[PDB]
């Protein structure tokens, strides 16, 4: 028996154009969809269904997997999956020694989708050179990728997990989209043993990598320590503190720029003052800690900014109001797009663990370039929202490591 | 016939109700034509006559077909249409010839009375009710509703195309070696069979079509086939013949049309240019208005006419070979490219001319062109080409690393086809010892638009100039230009304009701003330039001493 699903009032379903796909991905999607069809998961639809949602194929492991981009649908169903029922995020998760991520997307394939909602899940497999009409389907069952699916399966999921949760009260299990997040403070061997145990419960209802949220620490704005200092060195120093001043209460610059008096050659060396010596010492003491005055507001979107730092290094900040950093970090270790892609999934994962929310990303790249390529490296079953921006070149400098 | 295929379920938009428009009284001879037409339609099942009950109605009119004395039946579905649900887009996107494969035999079948051959959702038919008015409106009219897809109704193209697709399925599946493209009421069929086995296959197709309600006129050309602006032959293709007029005088209208034809020819004729012609179209002039061709436009026109004189063709796609794409810098901001699998038999060619921003360099543009060509390739062939680019590997990787945006291009090779794309200057990475430090600053007054731009150096030089109707951002550019023209071959420059710094550290080699181009020519002449930023009004030494003087 299905659950009635309503869109947000005044909104019609998604009408998003299908991205062009390479031969191999189209082939993989035909294969997969031919099978899902024979099994009743999806059915062919006619032209009286106007809606559309993009699909892609990704490579998990060498095996093609279908990925449906439900970002619009999720946005237009938001009232339903967020505030009717809806899934509480546990504050305890981010505190565990180990969190394991388990894909449980298969669970939705066994639950019928409300007959009147199915048409909104329409997608199209395109053909090369537009030589034939796209192949068109909609869903008969809870689709992977739709925020409605975990909302609806919620009740079943806690029945499946009750025994295991009751037997291990110190383990935190949180569901987000297609994934289960499982956190304990057990030793890593005992932790893995418990994941196996959990897998076995899962397996009775039809479900056949590791994070360490502690080892997540801030990436402070760092103030160089230096042998000697040039005027240029001081000016960079003053600008980085000047900008930190926008974020951190208590930052002081006065007796530091006292050094930069008159008009001096950039390369001239200037000795360090008693005064100044204490400042950057105390500013460093300040930059080490979390921002005083900044708190997460659950009614607001999270934003993530990323900067390309060079040599395979990337810096990022997560805030809700610009400059009010909830968290800062870096990613490292050469295809630019591949690395950015990895960084986005990493940042999205931490954000899920910490707030139970995905950020909207400001990506330092060309719209057209990102869209061509991100598919090649994407490995998650969710997709965050993103826009494209030109990194203010100074912001890059002030977050360098 | 009327196809035995299932109907497509149709509804009206959720708030709305069916049309209820009143019929305009008609001329006596239009009424007569309408009765004739409708009587014939009704005998073929296309329409059925109704009586109220049925509360709906939509106006019918009738026009005399050209001079040739036939009447056509017009229905005006405006109101039914505004009230009908949206449908999926028929098929957005049409094939490019460069993407087609070669065929030995091709034939074009057209479907007779296509829309009237497809049944309409039984439940929806009432909303198509119309009325032939009596003479001078004096007695009740004759009322009909459609049983088939009406011409002019919103749902017809989409439902017809979906019907044809369902009907073609089994035949496509049983005949994987033959290919069929659908468009509107035409079918385009091609095979690698010899005329005999092929004509036999055509007949099985027609037979299969007719089994499903769709007639296709019998067995009465050869290549070339004119198709969608193109000329198709069995193993090659070109655009349909382009004729550029000779005129002493060109209207805005004539030039628009010429640019359109040239743009169309650029799909297969290498190196067509329209930059100079397009500049003529700049401004706000009337269509009938005559525009003197500038000298460059007049030469560009010539250059193109020289390219167009003898025909060129493209070849078709062989799925077993790589695609090679080559790009050349043409004019300024102009890029041209060719795609082939065997040198130099182009499957097609193209132009790229877009400007992303006010300031760019050749490396950035080349990358954008590569991006546009990659997407075109996904669409046409389902894979990306191997590129051949007039840029050195060392140049590319020097740009990519030092630039703050992420980028990436697929497999490519250097090819020495000048002009080569180069970075024309590099900014120093560290302050230059022994180079004069210019502390610059510009600032404008908001309501006066009057500005000052100037500098102080560590060597004691100073200078301020006045600027008229300027902005704050221009004066900051002016200050930097000032420092460049008054300094030696090596110079450190300290600004407080993130704006100015953003532009210049991006390393532009071309701009829409004249000022910025001046700064650029100046940057190329230097031997070393180091650009630094400081926070303004933060009392920084050199800053608040050239800020105080400006
Ligand atoms: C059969 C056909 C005819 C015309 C038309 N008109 C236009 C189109 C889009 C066609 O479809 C296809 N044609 C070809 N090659 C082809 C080769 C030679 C000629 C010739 N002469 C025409 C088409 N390859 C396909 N995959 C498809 Br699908």
């Amino acid at each position: 028996e299905t659950v009635p699903v309503k869109l947000k009032p005044g909104m019609d379903g998604p009408k998003v154009k299908q991205w062009p796909l390479t031969e191999e991905k189209i082939k993989a999607l035909v294969e997969i969809c031919t099978e899902m069809e024979k099994e009743g998961k999806i059915s062919k639809i006619g032209p009286e269904n106007p809606y559309n949602t993009p699909v892609f194929a990704i490579k998990k492991s060498t095996k093609w997997r279908k990925l449906v981009d439900f970002r619009e649908l999720n946005k237009r169903t938001q009232d339903f999956w967020e505030v009717q029922l809806g899934i509480p995020h546990p504050a305890g998760l981010k505190k565990k020694k180990s969190v394991t991520v388990l894909d449980v997307g298969d669970a939705y394939f066994s639950v019928p989708l409300d007959e009147d909602f199915r048409k909104y899940t329409a997608f199209t497999i395109p053909s090369i050179n537009n030589e034939t009409p796209g192949i068109r389907y909609q869903y008969n069952v809870l689709p992977q990728g739709w925020k409605g699916s975990p909302a609806i399966f919620q009740s079943s999921m806690t029945k499946i997990l009750e025994p295991f949760r009751k037997q291990n009260p110190d383990i935190v299990i949180y569901q987000y989209m297609d994934d289960l997040y499982v956190g304990s403070d057990l030793e890593i061997g005992q932790h893995r043993t418990k994941i196996e145990e959990l897998r076995q419960h899962l397996l009775r209802w039809g479900l056949t990598y590791e994070l360490h949220p502690d080892k997540w620490t801030v990436q402070p704005i760092v103030l160089p320590e230096k042998d000697s200092w040039t005027v240029n060195d001081i000016q960079k120093l003053v600008g980085k503190l000047n900008w930190a001043s926008q974020i951190y209460p208590g930052i002081k610059v006065r007796q530091l720029c006292k050094l930069l008096r008159g008009t001096k050659a950039l390369t001239e060396v200037i000795p360090l003052t008693e005064e100044a010596e204490l400042e950057l010492a105390e500013n460093r003491e300040i930059l080490k800690e979390p921002v005083h005055g900044v708190y997460y507001d659950p009614s607001k979107d999270l934003i993530a900014e990323i900067q390309k730092q060079g040599q395979g290094q990337w810096t990022y900040q997560i805030y809700q109001e610009p400059f009010k950093n909830l968290k800062t970090g870096k990613y490292a270790r050469t295809n630019d797009v591949k690395q950015l892609t990895e960084a986005v999934q990493k940042i999205t994962t931490e954000s899920i663990v910490i707030w139970g929310k995905t950020p909207k990303f400001k990506l330092p790249i060309q719209k057209e370039t990102w869209e061509t390529w991100w598919t090649e490296y994407w490995q998650a079953t969710w997709i965050p929202e993103w826009e494209f921006v030109n990194t203010p070149p100074l912001v890059k400098l002030w977050y360098q490591l | 016939p009327i196809s035995p295929i299932e109907t497509v379920p149709v509804k009206l938009k959720p708030g709305m109700d069916g049309p209820k428009v009143k019929q305009w009284p008609l001329t006596e001879e239009k009424i007569k034509a309408l009765v004739e037409i409708c009587t014939e339609m009704e005998k073929e099942g296309k329409i059925s006559k109704i009586g109220p009950e049925n509360p709906y109605n939509t106006p019918v009119f009738a026009i005399k077909k050209k001079d040739s004395t036939k009447w056509r039946k017009l229905v005006d579905f405006r109101e039914l249409n505004k009230r009908t649900q949206d449908f999926w887009e028929v098929q957005l996107g049409i094939p490019h010839p460069a993407g087609l494969k070669k065929k030995k035999s091709v034939t074009v079948l057209d479907v007779g009375d296509a829309y009237f051959s497809v049944p309409l959702d039984e439940d929806f038919r009432k909303y198509t009710a119309f009325t032939i008015p009596s003479i001078n409106n004096e007695t009740p009219g004759i009322r009909y509703q459609y049983n088939v897809l009406p011409q002019g109704w919103k749902g017809s193209p989409a439902i017809f195309q979906s019907s044809m697709t369902k009907i073609l399925e089994p035949f496509r599946k049983q005949n994987p070696d033959i290919v069929i493209y659908q468009y509107m009421d035409d079918l385009y069929v091609g095979s690698d069979l010899e005329i005999g086995q092929h004509r036999t296959k055509i007949e099985e197709l027609r037979q299969h079509l007719l089994r499903w309600g769709l007639t296709t006129p019998d067995k009465k050309k050869e290549p070339p086939f004119l198709w969608m602006g193109y000329e198709l032959h069995p193993d090659k293709w070109t655009v349909q013949p382009i004729v550029l007029p000779e005129k002493d005088s060109w209207t805005v209208n004539d030039i628009q049309k010429l640019v359109g034809k040239l743009n169309w020819a650029s799909q297969i004729y290498p190196g067509i240019k329209v930059r100079q012609l397009c500049k003529l179209l700049r401004g706000t002039k009337a269509l009938t208005e005559v525009i003197p061709l500038t000298e460059e436009a007049e030469l560009e026109l010539a250059e193109n006419r020289e390219i167009l004189k003898e025909p060129v063709h493209g070849v078709y796609y062989d799925p077993s070979k790589d695609l090679i794409a080559e790009i050349q810098k043409q004019g300024q901001g102009q890029w041209t490219y060719q795609i082939y699998q065997e040198p130099f038999k182009n499957l097609k060619t193209g132009k790229y001319a877009r400007m992303r921003g006010a300031h760019t360099n050749d490396v950035k543009q080349l990358t954008e062109a590569v991006q546009k060509i990659t997407t075109e390739s996904i669409v046409i062939w389902g894979k990306t080409p191997k590129f051949k680019l007039p840029i050195q590997k060392e140049t590319w990787e020097t740009w990519w690393t030092e630039y703050w945006q992420a980028t990436w291009i697929p497999e490519w090779e250097f090819v020495n086809t000048p002009p080569l794309v180069k970075l024309w200057y590099q900014l120093e990475k560290e302050p230059i010892v022994g180079a004069e430090t210019f502390y610059v600053d510009g600032a404008a007054n908001r309501e006066t638009k009057l500005g000052k731009a100037g500098y102080v150096t560590n060597r004691g030089r100073q200078k301020v100039v006045t600027l008229t109707d300027t902005t704050n951002q221009k004066t900051e550019l002016q200050a930097i230009y000032l420092a460049l023209q008054d300094s030696g071959l090596e110079v450190n420059i300290v600004t407080d304009s993130q704006y100015a710094l953003g532009i210049i550290q991006a390393q532009p080699d071309q701009s829409e701003s004249e000022l910025v181009n001046q700064i650029i020519e100046q940057l190329i002449k230097k031997e070393k330039v180091y650009l630094a930023w400081v926070p303004a009004h933060k009392g920084i030494g050199g800053n608040e001493q050239v800020d105080k003087l400006v």
